[PDB]
This record gives C-alpha cells, structure tokens and sequence, in this order.
C-alpha cells in the first residue's frame, strides 16, 4: 500500500508478514480540506 | 485585519514575475496580476499566488548561485488607511487546490 | 475571497477568482504510508538496542515527518549489521530474554540481516509526545541484541498518523535559505 | 454590502458598496462602423485596473472644491502603449473612487463622470448631479463606482487631441473629524478601460 | 507560380515561388499547459510581417559563407513591446527570405531554420539540409519560404535569456554575374511571428 | 527522376527507373529506442557524479547518436563499481543530500550495482544543445555518491528523439578511410 | 520496446520500473520519408 511494488503475491501468509488488526463494535483531514469554502462571499461584477 | 472597528484600510496584493525588478509603488504594481480589498465586517481576505514558469515544475530549494529570485516576488501594499496607525494585519499561507510536491529528498535541515 | 477570519473553517481561494485555471495535481509523494515507508539510519548501542522510533534523528525525513503525528501505528522492518547471532524480543520481555535463542534469533549471514517485525505494544496506538520530553517505557517495538551491532536501520510499514503537529524548516539568517544544488 | 469587480487579471473588493451607477447606457454602441473599414480589433490585454492618487480631502476644503482628471490619462502599461501604436481608439471606463476615513468622519463628496468638460463654473456645480454620479458619505460608504461607455461626435477618437471624459470629485459638505474621525482622507482612483478597440497601426520610430 | 502570404494587415506576393517548407510540424502543440495556470492569452496584433536586411551576397563569397539571425530579434513594433510587458512567451515563425538578382546570375543559397543553434562547424554545414530548408537558385527563384512552430524544452520561453530558433543563410555555390547578371544580390528577410501567446504581466517602470 | 531541386520536398528515385527491382528492407537496427538501449562507459569523478548524458564521449555510438537529437526523453539505468555504499539523489536536490542514507542508497555488493532510475527533470524534455557549449544545470538525472566510484555506465531506456542534427564520420586524408577489419 | 527480450512479465510494477507519462488536452520523419516523390516527372518512352 505504501512504497511496495511487487506484482506477485507474498510467499508468506498475511498472518505472518504483518500484525493483524481487530475491530471494535485521509479520514478527518481529507474531509476538512474537501469542505473548504472556494468562492466569493459577495456580489460579482463582470 | 486586527484593528478596532473605527480603523479602516485598503490593501493591495500583487504578484510580480521574474525578469524585471519588483514594483516599488502600487501604481507600478497595478500592471501585474493583483487584487485590492478593504476592511469591514469580514476580517479576512484570501488570494491565490499563481504558478507561472517556463518549466512545469519549480525547485523548492534555492541554489547558492541564485542571486535574483527565480520565481518572482509577492508584493503587499497599503493603498491608504483611515486612522489605522499601528494596527496589525496578520498573514498566513496554505496550499491551494492544485499545489503539488514531488520527488522526496532527505537533505538534513 | 473574503470571509470571517476568526472562524477557523478552511478557506481555499483559486486562481479562477481572477480568470486563471486550477490544474490537476498528483499527490502520491505526500501520502503518509508511502513517504514513511523507507529505511532511516539510527546510531546504535554496542549490544542491547531497544527498538524505538523516537531514536530517529529529528531532522531526517522519517524523523521529522513521524514527529508531525502525535499518535501513530505501524508494523516494522529492521536491517542490522552485526557480529554473532541477532536476537529479537517482544514488547514487555525481561531483558534477560535477549540471551535465549528460542526467541527469534537470526544466525549471522553477510552482509546484514533484514527482518519484518509486528507491532507488539499493549496500547492501541503509540505516541511521539505524552503529557505524563520522556515517553512511557511501554512505547517500543521490543529489543534486539548481538555480540556487536554496527548499523541499525528502521522502516515503518502500513503507517497511520493522527493529529498533526508542527513541522519546521531551517530558519535562514538571510532573505532565503540557499544551498548548493546538484548541477553538472 | 460586499462587491467584487473584476477587469482582466485584476480584482477589487469593497465591503461598503452602495452599488454601481451605469451612465447613459448599459451597453456600448456599434464598434464596427464605416470609418475604420473593418480594420479595427479589440485589445483585451488592456482592460484592467490602473491606479492614481487624486487629492487629499482636508477640513479646510469648502463646498465647490473639486479635482478634475481627464481621461485617458498618462498610462505606463499596455493601454498606454496602444496610444503610441495606433492612430484611432475607443473605450469606456469602469471607475472606482475611494475615500477612506472612518465612520466618525462627517462631510460628503460627489464623484461624477462628465463628458466634454472644458472647465465648469461655480453655479453649474449645483447641477453636477445631471451627470453619471455617486456620493461618498463617510457614515455610509468609502467607495463610489461608476461605469460609462465611449461617447463622442466620432465613432473612434484620437486621444492625443481629444479627451471625451473627465472624472470629477467635488466636496459638497466639508470634512469633519470630531475627535474620533480620521484627521484627513486621501482620495484614490482605480480605473479600468473597457471594450478597447484600436485601428490604424503606426510605423515604429526606427 | 504566384504565392501571396497574409499575416495580419500585411501581405507579401511572389511570382517566383517554389512553395513553402513546413518544418517539423503542420500545427502547433498545446498552448495551454499547467505552467501558465490558465493565465495565458493570444496577441493577434503581433502576428504580422517585420523586415530586416541580412547580408550582401557577392562573387567573393565562397562555399560555407553564412549569415545567422537569432530569433526573436530586435523588434520595434507591438511584438517587441510584448517582450517588455510579459515574462513568458511562445510563437512560431513564418519566414520569407529574398535574394533578387536576375535569371542571368548563377550560384546558389541554402536558407534554413535551425533550433538551438550555438554556432556550427564547417563540416556540419554539409548536413544543413537536415533542418527545415529551401534553396534559392537564381535560374529558378528569388524567394525562399519556411514555416516553423515553437519548439523548446519548456512550453513557454523567456526570450531575454533564450533564443529557440536561428535563421541561417549559407552560400553553397558561389555567385556568378557573367556579363548580364546583377553585379551583386542583397538578401532580405520578411518575418512574421505566429500564434503568439503571452503570460505573466510585468509591472511598469513608474 | 527530374524535379525542382529548390523545393526540399523529398525525392526518392528507385532502380525501377531503369528496370531494376527494389528489395525488402528490415530496419530494426536503426530504430531509435533499440540502438540507444545499451550501456556506454563514462570516466567518473572520485565521489560526486552528476548523472548527465552529455558526459558520454561524442565519438562513441551512444554519444554520437544521442547528439543527433536536439531534444530527447529517456528513463535511465546505471551500472556502477564503487567502494562503500552508493547514494542517488533526484534532480534539484541539495548536494548535501548525497550523504543521507534515506535517499536511495545501495549497500555494497560485489562486483557492481545496477539501478533503474526514472526521468526526474522539471522540463517536459531535455536537450543536447541550448541557445541561452553550456547547458542549463537543471538538465540532469540527479547525482550519485560513494566513497569511491571506479566505473560508471549509462543506459538510455524508452528513448525518444526530436529534430535531427549533423552526424559526422571520420574525414579521411586518403580516397577512403581504411581500417584493419577482423579476419582469421 | 527497445533492446529488451524477456518473455516473462517484469516482477515489479510499471509504476516502479519506469517513470509514468501524462497527457495534455516515426511520427514526423516517417511521414516525410513516406511522402517522397518516387517516379518520373515527364513522359516515358518504351
């Protein structure tokens, strides 16, 4: 996902190559940047 | 703008491209890409400095053999003011919608 | 674009305001996972080395960028130059375990040993700052030991970052910070 | 009351706008007539704001004190070079006049665009409102905005010998400072030529 | 073989045309790229013929004698003023070279448009035909016509520091007069900038 | 075949004009990408070496053919013999970066290091001639550094060439340039 | 495409092996050579 560029599947199982994430029950900054006001606050002439 | 309600002013921001000395007066800078605005209910004004260059990318670092700035100058002027002596205009910078950085490098710093 | 500056809601003006045109941008190089996913050298201790990302020098690319996150998560890779066999031990292990070979031990093989290690801390995430200067001792990725370790490099895998913090460039004495740039 | 005006790659924003006064017309008359034989062209690069100081409004100025600015005026940008490269031209004007003090100043200015102004007499100032105009009253605004088209007995002009428009600013009620107002108000103009067309290219100086 | 070329309000007619050589391309590449952020504009008023004397072809000139003219060159018209009003520019060239003697002269000239010409050596002249070119052979013609687009490592240029094109005229066979030919032939160039685009307006000198 | 010689429109007569027959031709060996896609040796400097294709000697096959293009594009491969670790840095990097290991660094491995590098210049294309003798400093593929570089070879990948320029053979003093040709 | 002769797919992704080209909005000499006049300009006898 980061700086990896092999087209073949890793020889070892995922369970060994990395730690495994568990669940309970750019996210925030991406939403913040996307919500930015990008116009003019007033009336526009020509 | 940070002055009191009874302090008014009119400002001008301009972008002077490389190849000629930057403007020293608002009149000379008028011929550059620029914007003028005054104070009021809304204290903030935002202006986009355009990317203008011969090549598609510019260097982030400045070379030591580079005496005159390669990418130009930003010029902030005061057109006039009404009782705004000593009042502060704070300025910030942020990346625009198409700002892009490429080619990672570890140079110390 | 005028707006209420006291607000903090982000405002992003564009060149369209004066007749320009916003271009396309490709930001793969500023992607968090991508940029942190590379080796960074650390100065090692002769034998026992606790794996701790805060050992990265603060001015390096990896060190600086890691410090812009207050909380982070990542698996790890290390490349080590060492004499004798290299033994790794997980977070929470008694130091004495560093001498027992049943714990992951890599037998010497020139010129160095590269190993993939899992996150092993008891916390859901680690931090680069902790208001409790000094970080809790449980903030580590275990420890390694060999007769002598000569080089130690860290590499963050699957990195995640939360809550940005200041990132400072060099402060110039002149109007611009000038450096000799590579040229023919 | 925020108004942003754009002319080329230049913008001007005001938060104390009273609107814009359109003088004599909303649109320009025909730009292609028989006097240029189809040889005229538009020069968009000149349609942008240029600036100039007018005068300093002080408490000692009394009713009738005025300042005149004939247009076109000296221009050191592309519009100015056009007058040295072409024999015939025409354009309108987008005019913005500013007088910034604060809301504690009193007094009043009248700004008007007057065609063919060969000096005006004292009694005639009482009727300056017959021309495209707008007032600058400190309690209300700091900006006056007027937009006018090209006018004249000829479809195209020779600016070296004729100035169709004159910008005039006149004091109608003297400036008052009253302890909290600005001590004086400098008056500035932000002007942009509109719909500029040229014809008859001149030779060079070589 | 009559050819009339028009560039703006200027025309050039020849009755001894050998056609026109299009160099490297028939059309220009994209004029709006990311390096000008949509701020570029076209200036049609500059797309017209300007003139200049090159050299006098005499009988004593031998093979290899050449004359170089870097483009853009000094221009005292609108195109020239553009280089003082804008930081970035791009344009192609429509080039017409003339060498008028009569049909009783002999000899031959080669005219070529060469990109990035930092001086050329003697042996390389033997391969000047690799570049857009045309010959001027008195028994056949008096005019050479070449048309080339803008080229360069950058989509826009800074003409104060870089000249992408160099016009070169070279003697391949020496001039002969033979009793009835013209005693010498003056070589002239009639050039027009094509598709001129500018970006980044400069401040004035005021 | 007669024609107007002043014109410049290419004219290609054939042997059919006098009863001959034009044959089949296979021109794979004069294909631009193919012919430039091979290693060429350059004399290196002891430590810092800016990667610049103009370092290729002008008389070599790669050097000569590259110079027949005024503008070109290509990705790159290098093979380097060096002591210590080899560090590469992209176009525009401060020279100081050559000493930091997080920039692509190859640890020594006998007998040499072969690396694939991407085009990295800010220009859409580079040039072998620039009328501004001397080329702009931004015309490079970054730089490399090692304790000592003994051999440096360049290899152009995916090459593209624009606007041909003169290509000169040796000028003989005699009627023909004679050379001893390999023979049993 | 040039001097490459492997029948197997490269182990690494294209995005890593080479730089990636972008678009905006033997070409010329091949067309020039192909357009060459190749006959006789006059009348042909026997």
């Amino acid at each position: 996902s980061g700086n990896t560029g092999s087209i073949i599947n890793n020889y070892y199982m995922q369970q060994y190559q990395n730690s495994m994430d568990t669940q309970l029950g750019d996210d925030w900054f991406s939403k913040l940047a996307s919500s930015a006001f990008s116009g003019l606050f007033g009336a526009l002439l020509a | 703008f940070t002055g009191p309600t009874d302090a008014k002013a009119r400002y001008m921001i301009a972008y002077a491209p490389p190849g000629m000395e930057p403007p020293k007066t608002p009149e000379a800078a008028a011929h550059c890409i620029h914007a003028e605005w005054d104070t009021g209910l809304n204290s903030k004004f935002t202006f986009s400095i355009p990317y203008l260059s011969a090549a598609d990318y510019a260097y982030t670092a400045s070379d030591t053999a580079e005496t005159t700035n390669v990418q130009g100058w930003v010029c902030l002027f005061q057109i006039t003011h009404g009782k705004a002596d000593g009042d502060a205009l704070v300025v910030l910078a942020s990346a625009g919608k198409d700002f892009e950085l490429r080619l990672p490098v570890d140079a110390r710093t | 674009t005028t707006s209420a500056g006291e607000s903090a809601d982000p405002v992003t003006a564009t060149v369209e305001n004066y007749g320009g045109e916003t271009q396309v941008q490709r930001r793969q190089h500023t992607d968090v996972s991508f940029i942190l996913d590379r080796f960074v050298k650390v100065t090692p201790k002769d034998q026992i080395n606790v794996l701790d990302l805060m050992q990265t020098p603060a001015h390096t690319l990896v060190g600086a960028l890691l410090r812009t996150a207050t909380y982070y998560f990542a698996d790890l890779e290390v490349a080590v130059k060492h004499e004798g066999n290299l033994t790794w031990v997980p977070n929470g292990a008694p130091e004495t375990a560093l001498d027992n070979t049943t714990n992951p031990t890599a037998y010497h093989k020139a010129p160095l040993t590269r190993l993939a290690l899992p996150y092993t801390a008891p916390h859901r995430v680690l931090a680069t700052a902790y208001n409790g200067r000094t970080l809790p001792t449980s903030f580590n990725y275990g420890a390694i030991k060999a007769t002598r370790v000569t080089e130690l490099l860290y590499r963050m895998k699957r990195a995640e970052t939360y809550c940005p913090r200041p990132l400072l460039a060099i402060h110039p004495s002149e109007a611009r910070h000038k450096q000799k740039i590579v040229a023919p | 009351r925020i108004l942003t005006t754009r002319n080329g790659h230049t913008t001007s924003t005001t938060q104390s706008s009273v609107g814009v006064t359109y003088g004599y017309a909303t649109t320009e008359d025909f730009v292609s007539g028989p006097n240029t034989s189809g040889l005229e062209t538009r020069v968009v690069q000149a349609e942008r704001f240029f600036k100039t100081h007018l005068f300093d409004w002080v408490t000692s100025d009394s009713f009738g004190r005025c300042h005149l600015l004939e247009l076109p005026t000296d221009h050191k940008g592309v519009y100015g070079s056009l007058t040295d490269s072409y024999a015939y031209m025409r354009n309108g004007w987008d005019v913005e006049v500013t007088a910034v003090g604060n809301q504690f100043n009193g007094g009043c200015l009248l700004v008007a665009m007057v065609p063919e102004l060969c000096s005006i007499n004292k009694r005639e100032l009482y009727q300056l409102t017959l021309f495209p105009h707008q007032f600058i009253n400190p309690r209300t605004n700091m900006t006056a905005h007027i937009t006018v088209p090209f006018v004249g007995v000829n479809r195209y002009d020779q600016y070296k010998v004729h100035k169709p428009w004159t910008l005039v600013v006149m004091v109608v009620a003297p400036l008052t400072v009253n302890t909290e107002g600005a001590p004086q108000i400098k008056v500035y103009a932000n002007i942009a030529p509109t719909n500029v067309h040229v014809a008859g290219e001149f030779p060079s100086k070589e």
